[PDB]
């Protein structure tokens, strides 16, 4: 089973830290469990997307693939991820015992809350996610590569450099699948069940963007309002 | 329009 090549363990190693330094005090120890759909619910959840989503644009950017794009690229790669990431961040920190997901490393939500917080169905598609990759064991590494993947998607609306794009996904996509394979999860068919998942997160991206065409706006964070 | 992802991106 082919393992990672040394141009692809320099890549891991970018990433990897890339996402290690904007994830959120990697942070079970640090919680904070939170207490027609009440904008009271907005408030909690509005005011900490933003944080979320810049830690999202400080990942890119540490990125140098990212960096060697024209920024209208790097706008709508940004735009068409965040929701994915921040999704799959909050999803690896599923904790079974209380029910709950771990957003910015402090506040513990639940099903419930999320949901009438106003993400609707979308919640429990993030909810189910983590609670099936807690068996998966994903590790820094892993999950900065999944990142990735998602960031370096070449089918987003209006893109310039499709070309280029989709040769650094493929660059990921190889270093990731050989670092699976240099790892050994006790779970069967690995590869496949991952590639799996990032539909999972893509569709969570494509119904969090269709649930946000609801009537005001300035009751919306900015940041959130330029990310859809 | 995209002025303050924009800001992010360039500092
Ligand atoms: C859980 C995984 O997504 C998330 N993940 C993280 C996270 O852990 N990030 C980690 C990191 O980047 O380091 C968050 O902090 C989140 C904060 C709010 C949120 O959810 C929202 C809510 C609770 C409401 C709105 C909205 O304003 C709204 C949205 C829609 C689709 C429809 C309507 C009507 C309103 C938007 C969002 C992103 C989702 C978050």
């Amino acid at each position: 089973k082919p393992e990672p090549t040394d141009e692809e363990w320099e890549l891991i190693k970018t990433v990897t830290e890339a996402h290690v330094a904007t994830n959120a005090q990697g942070w079970k120890q640090k919680r904070k469990f939170l207490p027609k759909v009440d904008l009271e619910a907005f408030s909690h959840f509005t005011k900490i997307i933003t944080p979320a989503i810049t830690r999202v644009v400080d990942f890119a950017k540490k990125l140098p693939m990212f960096c060697e794009l024209p920024c209208e690229d790097q706008i709508i790669l940004l735009k068409g991820c965040c929701m994915e990431i921040m999704s799959l961040r909050a999803a690896v920190r599923y904790d079974p015992e209380s029910e709950t997901l771990t957003l910015n490393g402090e506040m513990a939500v639940t099903r419930g809350q999320l949901k009438n917080g106003g993400l609707g169905v979308v919640s429990d598609a993030i909810f189910d996610l983590g609670m099936s990759l807690s068996s998966f064991n994903l590790d820094d590494t892993e999950v900065a590569l999944l990142q990735a993947v998602l960031l370096m998607s070449s089918d987003r609306p209006g893109l310039a450099c499709v070309e280029r794009i989709e040769k650094y996904q493929d660059s990921f996509l190889l270093a990731f699948e050989h670092y699976i394979n240099y790892r050994k999860h006790h779970v069967t068919h690995f590869w496949p069940k991952l590639l799996m998942k990032v539909t999972d997160l893509r569709m969570i991206g494509a119904c969090h963007a269709s649930r946000f065409l609801h009537m005001p706006t300035e009751l919306f964070p900015p940041l959130f309002l330029e990310v859809f | 329009e995209n002025a303050l992802l924009r800001y992010l991106l360039d500092k």
